[PDB]
C-alpha cells in the first residue's frame, strides 16, 4: 500500500499520491445483479499502488498572487 | 579598513533579524494550518450527532 | 559605465534569458545566492554593466521578465539560478494570449504595457550611461510577437538614442509548430523594420542541423538549443565588459554593419562548436577557427548565403591571439572568392579582440553576417501569407474586437518592397 | 488561477463526467472523499489542483462541476455510489420529468422551470475563483435534453460572460448505428446555437469507437463505459499543458487562434494516437515517429468519414510525456514529403506543436496501456463536410411526408423552424466547398 | 458595571428568553442548577458560588410560568422572579390593559426596584414581546410607559414580533397590533422588529431544513441578541456600546425601528464545502432574500447600516467590504448620508447550542439597519384595520372592557404621521 515501496517516485509528489487507501469514496466492488445499468461502469474501481502518478509538474501561483496583489508599480 | 569592517558586521546583524522574520511567518501559518485541522474536526462531531 | 538593461519577452524568450543568466554568472563569478565568490581580480571590474547592488555586498541582475500566463514566472524562480532575480521585477498578466497576436497587441496585452515600463523607468534612471537596451522574443507566437513589439515602440519613443537590441526566433519555412504562423510573423516585421538598430535571425531548423552534424548529440532538447543562443548574446557583448586589443563595443559593431537603415536583419554563428568525440581532434589555431564561421552548417539562420553577396561581415574573437592571424585570414577571404562579395565596397570584414575567453575554451569567436539570402525567408514568410488571404482563412479571430482589415493589406506593402530592397542591391 | 469549469448535460454528458472525475482524481492523489491524504508528513511545491478543484476551509478539495440533467434516475446513482461524499449536493442539479427526445420540451417547455436554477449555482461557482481560461461542455446530439437544454444554455451564457473562451463537446450520430428515430429532426436543428455561440465544437462519432476498439485492442463487445474512458483521456489531454508544465505549453487561448481559420469553420475533430491492447503494448514499440503517423490513418479517426477525400486546413499536435525536440521536427516533415497527405494552398506551415513532461496516467481496470508517450491529434478537415451529406439526405427524407412533427408544434414550437435549420444547414454545404478550390 | 436586566411579557417573550437562557448560560460556564469576570453584566453572584441572572417572567396565564418552574432551569431563578397572573388578558389590548394588569403591576415595578438596586449603574433593559396578543400588547405597553415615566434617561430596547403578511393565527390582530403603537412607541428608547413569516423562508431555504418549530426561530432570536450585547459581555477590537449605536442608529426621533438580519444560517452541509469570507457574508446579509422582515429593500432606501461582526475578522476585509457595498448600482442610499455606516467587530466567535439546526462558524455578521423600505410594510396593517373597523366588527369586547371609539381612530392618525414621516425623510433633496 506505500507507492514508493512499489515504484521509484519523484520524492516531491504528495502524499495523496504516495498513500492510495485513502480513496475511499468508490465503488465498494459488489457481487453483479442482472439489473447492472451500464452508465454506472463509468468511475466503478478505486485506484491501485500502480495506477498513482510517478511525477508531479503543477503550476503555483503562490507568488504570482502575493506580488501582483494591489497594482503593479508605477512612478508617482 | 575599520569602516568597511564596521559595516560587514552591522550587514550580518540585519541579515539575522531577517532570518528570524522567516521563522516567524513559517510559525504562523503552521498555526492557521491546525486551525483549520481544528474546524474540520468538530464540523465531522456535528454531523455524527 | 556603458550599461544595459535585459528585457526578457513571452515564453520562448523566459527560456532563453533565463538561460543566459546562467552563463553571464558563470562568467562573472556569482554564486545562485547571490554573492562573489570568483577566482580572478577583473572579473568584477565591470559587473556594473549588467548587475546592480543591494545592501551587505550581494549583487542582483537587472532585467524586466513579461508574460500573459502567470505559469512561467514560478517556473523562473523555480530555476536553479532562479535565485538572484529581484520578486519587484517580474511582471505578468492573468489571461493568455492564445496564439494570438491581435490579443497579445490590442486587448490583452494593453493593460500590461503601462505596468513594464514601470519597472524599465526604474531600472533606466540608475544608469550612469546606457548604451542600449535589449529585448529578447519569438516571432511565432502571440504573446511574444504583439507585446513584445509593443514595448519596442513605446520604449523606442521615449528614449530615442538609444542602441536598441534584439533577439528574434524567425519562424520555420516548414517545419513549424503553430497553424497561424505566418498572420504573427508578418505582423510582427512591420512595426520591427523601422524601431531596432539591430535584429538577429535564429532559425530553428538550423539550430537542429547544428545539433546533428556538427555536434552530434542525440536527444538535443530545448536545454541546449537556449544555450548556443546564449552564447553568442554573451559573445558579441564582450568588448564591452572585459579589456584587450582592438576592441568594439555594442555600437561600433552597429555603424560599420548596416549600410542602408531598413537593413539590418543579421544572421549569426558562432565558431568552435566541436562535437566531443572530435574535442580530441579539433586544433586550436586561429585559421581553424576562421573556417567554421564561413561554413554554410553553422549559420544558424534560414537561408544558406551562397546564394548572394554578403553585405558586410563581423567577427568578434575572444582569447589570446596575434593580431596579425586576425587580419590576414580575413583577407585570404576575400580573395579566394570574389563574386559572393559586393564590390562597391571595398573591404568588407570588421574584426574585434578581447582577452578573456569563455570558461573551458582557449579561443572563441562570434560571427555576423548581413548576407543578401536574407531576402529567401522573407520570400517564404510572404507567400504563406498571400495564399491565407486569398481567401480569410482565419481572419475572424483577429478581426473581432478592434483591427479591421487593411493592416494586413498594409503589411505586405511594407514587407513585399523590403524583399525588392535585397534585390537591387543584390547586384 | 488558471481553472476551468466542467458543465454537464445530459444523460450522455453525465456518464462522461463520471468518467472524468474518477480520471483526474487518480491523477492527482484526491481520494473520493476529498482529502488529500498526506498525514503529518512534509511537502513542497503543489497547486495543480487549482484548474478543476477548490481548497475549502477543512481541507477537502470540491471541483467545480454543475451536473444538469432533466431525468431523476441517472444522477442519483452519483448521489448514492462510491462519489457522493465529493461534490457539492447543491451541484447535481435534477430535473423532475424528462424531455423524452424532443427538442421542443427540452428547449421551450421544460427547461424554463429549471434555467433559473443552473444559472444561479455557475455564479456561484465563477465568482468564486480568480480567473477562467475556459468551459468545457459535454452534451449529445440524439437527445432531447441533451440538445434541447444545451442549445438553452449556450444561448444564455454567451451573453452575460462573452469574452471567456467557450468549448463543445458533442456526441454525434452514425450512418449506421442509430437510437432513435427523433435523430436527424433534432441534429440538424441543433446547429442554431453550435454555430453562433461556441468557439470551437469538437466532434465525436459513437461507430469509430464501436469500430476501434475491435481493431487496435482485442476486445470484443465493448459496452459505454469503456466508451467513456477514450474520451476521458482527451479531455485530460488538451488541458494537460495547464497542470502539468512542459518545454512547450498550449493553453485553450493558443490552439484557438492556430486551429479555426474563418469564425465559421469551427468543427474540429479529434484522435488519440497510442491506443493498444495491454497486451499488446509488450509487443510493438510506439515511439515518438510511430504514433505520428498513425493520426492520419483512415482506420483509426473518430467521426466515419474518409479522410482521403478532403483537404486538411490546421493542425494541432498535443504530445505528452517524454518527447524531444528534435524528434518532432523530423517526424512533420515526413509528412509533408508524402503526397496523398493533403493540405490546402494557402497552409504551408500546417502545424502547432505542444509538448508536456507528464506521462499519460494509467486507469484501474482500463484496457488502455501504459505507455511513456502519446499524442492528441487536433485537425481541422474538409472531409467533414462529407458528414452532414449523410444527414441533410435523413432530414428531407423524413421531411417531406411531415412524420412525426406534431409533438414539437403543439409546444410552442412554430413550424417555420423547421425548414430554417435545413437552409442555414445546406448553406454551410457551400462554406465547406467556397474554400476547398485552389487560387 | 454596564449591566442590562430583562423582563419577559408573554408567551413569545417566555418562550424566547428560555432559548435565550439555555445559550447564556451554555455560552458561561454555568451549570442549570447555577454553580460553574463576565458575568456581572447579566449574573449576579451569591457568596457561595451560585449564579443568578436578571430576569423578571411575567404572564397572566399560569401554564407559561410554571412550565418554567417544572424544566430544567427551576434551579436558576429566584422563585419570586417568576410571576404569575389569575386570568389571561384574552388576545385583548383593553382587557389586559385594564381588568388584570393592575393586580401584579405593582409587583413587577417592585422586582424592578430591587433587582435594579442591586447594581452599581444601569446601562439598558431589555424586554420582551409581539404584537399579536393581548397582554403582551396591553400590559407591555402600561409596563414601558410606567418605566419609562420612572426612569426618565435609562435606555430600553423593546424586542418585537410583527403580524406577517400571510402568516397570522388570530382575527384582532390588526387592532390590537395598531393599538399598541400609539403608547409603545415614543416611551421606549429602542424598539427592533421580527416577523414569523421572513425567519420560515430563512429556514426553508437557506438552512436545509423544511417545516420548523418557534424552537428554532427563538435560537435564531436568541442568536440575534447575542450578537448585540456581546459588545458588552466579551471585549475586542472595536466594541461599540448601547449608547453607542443608539445614537449612530436612529436619525429622527420618531424612526427607532432598526430591522434585523443575520448572515451565515447555513446548515453544516453547506459550510463543510462552502469557504466563508467577510466580503462574502457583507454581501450576503445585504442580499434582499435574507432579511427578517417581509420588506423588500429594493423599494427602501437605507438611513443607517451597523454591522457587528464576530470571530476571525480583521479590519481591512471589513472596510473593503463596506467599499464594495457602496461600489454597486443595485443598491439604493439616501441621498444626505454620505458615510452610511457604523462597524463592530468582537473577538470571540458565535456559540453553538447544542440540538439547533446552525453551524459553528468563524465569521459571522449581525446587520442591522434603519431603512425606509419598512414604510411599506405598514399600510397592509392600515388596510386590514379599514377592513375591520369600517363595518365595525370586533369592538364591542373591547370597548366592554373599556374605552371610547375615538381611541382607535387616534391610533390611525398616529399611523399616519408615521407613514408621513417616513416618506418625507426619504426623498431627494
Amino acid at each position: 500500500e506505500k507507492t514508493s515501496d512499489y515504484y521509484r517516485i519523484s520524492e516531491k509528489l504528495p502524499v495523496r499520491f504516495n498513500n492510495p487507501g485513502w480513496f475511499h469514496g468508490y465503488g465498494t466492488k459488489e457481487a453483479v445483479s442482472m439489473y447492472r445499468t451500464s452508465n454506472q461502469t463509468y468511475g466503478s474501481r478505486a485506484p491501485t499502488v500502480h495506477e498513482m502518478p510517478k511525477v508531479f509538474y503543477p503550476s503555483s501561483n503562490k507568488f504570482s498572487r502575493q506580488h501582483a496583489a494591489f497594482g503593479m508599480f508605477q512612478s508617482h | 579598513y575599520e569602516q568597511m569592517k564596521r559595516d560587514a558586521e552591522i550587514e550580518r546583524i540585519m541579515m539575522e533579524e531577517h532570518d528570524r522574520l522567516l521563522k516567524e511567518e513559517s510559525a504562523k501559518q503552521e498555526r492557521r494550518n491546525k486551525e483549520r485541522a481544528q474546524y474540520y474536526l468538530d464540523l465531522e462531531k456535528q454531523l455524527e450527532d | 559605465m556603458r550599461e544595459i538593461v535585459h528585457l526578457q519577452a513571452g515564453q520562448c524568450g523566459n527560456q532563453i534569458g533565463a538561460k543566459f543568466w546562467e552563463v553571464i554568472s558563470d562568467e562573472h563569478g556569482i554564486d545562485p545566492t547571490g554573492t562573489y565568490h570568483g577566482d580572478s581580480d577583473l572579473q568584477l571590474e565591470r559587473i556594473n554593466v549588467y548587475y546592480n547592488e543591494a545592501t551587505g555586498g550581494k549583487y542582483v541582475p537587472r532585467a524586466v521578465l513579461v508574460d500573459l500566463e502567470p505559469g512561467t514566472m514560478d517556473s523562473v524562480r523555480s530555476g536553479p539560478f532562479g535565485q538572484i532575480f529581484r520578486p519587484d521585477n517580474f511582471v505578468f498578466g492573468q489571461s493568455g494570449a492564445g496564439n494570438n497576436w491581435a490579443k497579445g497587441h490590442y486587448t490583452e496585452g494593453a493593460e500590461l504595457v503601462d505596468s513594464v515600463l514601470d519597472v524599465v523607468r526604474k531600472e533606466a534612471e540608475s544608469c550612469d550611461c546606457l548604451q542600449g537596451f535589449q529585448l529578447t522574443h519569438s516571432l511565432g507566437g502571440g504573446t511574444g510577437s504583439g507585446m513584445g513589439t509593443l514595448l519596442i515602440s513605446k520604449i523606442r519613443e521615449e528614449y530615442p538614442d538609444r542602441i536598441m537590441n534584439t533577439f528574434s526566433v524567425v519562424p520555420s519555412p516548414k517545419v513549424s509548430d503553430t497553424v497561424v504562423e505566418p498572420y504573427n510573423a508578418t505582423l510582427s516585421v512591420h512595426q520591427l523594420v523601422e524601431n531596432t538598430d539591430e535584429t538577429y535571425c535564429i532559425d530553428n531548423e538550423a539550430l537542429y542541423d547544428i545539433c546533428f552534424r556538427t555536434l552530434k548529440l542525440t536527444t538535443p532538447t530545448y536545454g541546449d538549443l537556449n544555450h548556443l543562443v546564449s552564447a553568442t548574446m554573451s559573445g558579441v557583448t564582450t568588448c564591452l565588459r572585459f579589456p584587450g586589443q582592438l576592441n568594439a563595443d555594442l555600437r561600433k559593431l552597429a555603424v560599420n554593419m548596416v549600410p542602408f537603415p531598413r537593413l539590418h536583419f543579421f544572421m549569426p554563428g558562432f565558431a568552435p562548436l566541436t562535437s566531443r568525440g572530435s574535442q580530441q581532434y579539433r586544433a586550436l589555431t586561429v585559421p581553424e577557427l576562421t573556417q567554421q564561421m564561413f561554413d554554410a552548417k553553422n549559420m544558424m539562420a534560414a537561408c544558406d548565403p551562397r546564394h548572394g553577396r554578403y553585405l558586410t561581415v563581423a567577427a568578434v574573437f575572444r582569447g589570446r591571439m596575434s593580431m596579425k592571424e586576425v587580419d590576414e585570414q580575413m583577407l585570404n577571404v576575400q580573395n579566394k572568392n570574389s563574386s559572393y562579395f559586393v564590390e562597391w565596397i571595398p573591404n568588407n570584414v570588421k574584426t574585434a579582440v578581447c582577452d578573456i575567453p569563455p570558461r573551458g575554451l582557449k579561443m572563441s569567436a562570434t560571427f555576423i553576417g548581413n548576407s543578401t539570402a536574407i531576402q529567401e525567408l522573407f520570400k517564404r514568410i510572404s507567400e504563406q501569407f498571400t495564399a491565407m488571404f486569398r481567401r480569410k482563412a482565419f481572419l475572424h479571430w483577429y478581426t473581432g474586437e478592434g483591427m479591421d482589415e487593411m493592416e494586413f493589406t498594409e503589411a505586405e506593402s511594407n514587407m513585399n518592397d523590403l524583399v525588392s530592397e535585397y534585390q537591387q542591391y543584390q547586384d | 488561477m488558471r481553472e476551468c469549469i466542467s458543465i454537464h448535460v445530459g444523460q450522455a454528458g453525465v456518464q462522461i463526467g463520471n468518467a472524468c472525475w474518477e480520471l483526474y482524481c487518480l491523477e492527482h492523489g484526491i481520494q473520493p472523499d476529498g482529502q488529500m491524504p498526506s498525514d503529518k508528513t512534509i511537502g513542497g511545491g503543489d497547486d495543480s489542483f487549482n484548474t478543476f478543484f477548490s481548497e475549502t476551509g477543512a481541507g477537502k478539495h470540491v471541483p467545480r462541476a454543475v451536473f444538469v440533467d432533466l431525468e431523476p434516475t441517472v444522477i442519483d446513482e452519483v448521489r448514492t455510489g462510491t462519489y457522493r461524499q465529493l461534490f457539492h449536493p447543491e451541484q447535481l442539479i435534477t430535473g423532475k420529468e424528462d424531455a423524452a427526445n424532443n427538442y421542443a420540451r427540452g428547449h421551450y417547455t421544460i427547461g424554463k422551470e429549471i434555467i433559473d436554477l443552473v444559472l444561479d449555482r455557475i455564479r456561484k461557482l465563477a465568482d468564486q475563483c480568480t480567473g477562467l481560461q475556459g468551459f468545457l461542455v459535454f452534451h449529445s446530439f440524439g437527445g432531447g435534453t441533451g440538445s434541447g437544454f444545451t442549445s438553452l444554455l449556450m444561448e444564455r451564457l454567451s451573453v452575460d460572460y462573452g469574452k471567456k473562451s467557450k468549448l463543445e463537446f458533442s456526441i454525434y450520430p452514425a450512418p449506421q448505428v442509430s437510437t432513435a428515430v427523433v435523430e436527424p429532426y433534432n441534429s440538424i436543428l441543433t446547429t442554431h446555437t453550435t454555430l453562433e455561440h461556441s468557439d470551437c465544437a469538437f466532434m465525436v462519432d459513437n461507430e469509430a469507437i464501436y469500430d476501434i476498439c475491435r481493431r487496435n485492442l482485442d476486445i470484443e463487445r465493448p459496452t459505454y463505459t469503456n466508451l467513456n474512458r477514450l474520451i476521458g483521456q482527451i479531455v485530460s489531454s488538451i488541458t494537460a499543458s495547464l497542470r502539468f508544465d512542459g518545454a512547450l505549453n498550449v493553453d485553450l487561448t493558443e490552439f484557438q487562434t492556430n486551429l479555426v481559420p474563418y469564425p465559421r469553420i469551427h468543427f474540429p475533430l479529434a484522435t488519440y494516437a497510442p491506443v493498444i491492447s495491454a497486451e499488446k503494448a509488450y509487443h510493438e514499440q510506439l515511439s515518438v515517429a510511430e504514433i505520428t503517423n498513425a493520426c492520419f490513418e483512415p482506420a483509426n479517426q473518430m467521426v466515419k468519414c474518409d479522410p482521403r477525400h478532403g483537404k486538411y486546413m490546421a493542425c494541432c499536435l498535443l504530445y505528452r510525456g517524454d518527447v524531444v525536440p528534435k524528434d518532432v521536427n523530423a517526424a512533420i516533415a515526413t509528412i509533408k514529403t508524402k503526397r496523398t497527405i493533403q493540405f490546402v494552398d494557402w497552409c504551408p506551415t500546417g502545424f502547432k506543436v505542444g509538448i508536456n513532461y507528464q506521462p499519460p496516467t494509467v486507469v484501474p481496470g482500463g484496457d488502455l496501456a501504459k505507455v511513456q508517450r502519446a499524442v492528441c491529434m487536433l485537425s481541422n478537415t474538409t472531409a467533414i463536410a462529407e458528414a452532414w451529406a449523410r444527414l441533410d439526405h435523413k432530414f428531407d427524407l423524413m421531411y417531406a411526408k411531415r412524420a412525426f412533427v406534431h409533438w414539437y408544434v403543439g409546444e410552442g414550437m412554430e413550424e417555420g423552424e423547421f425548414s430554417e435549420a435545413r437552409e442555414d444547414m445546406a448553406a454551410l454545404e457551400k462554406d465547406y466547398e467556397e474554400v476547398g478550390v485552389d487560387s
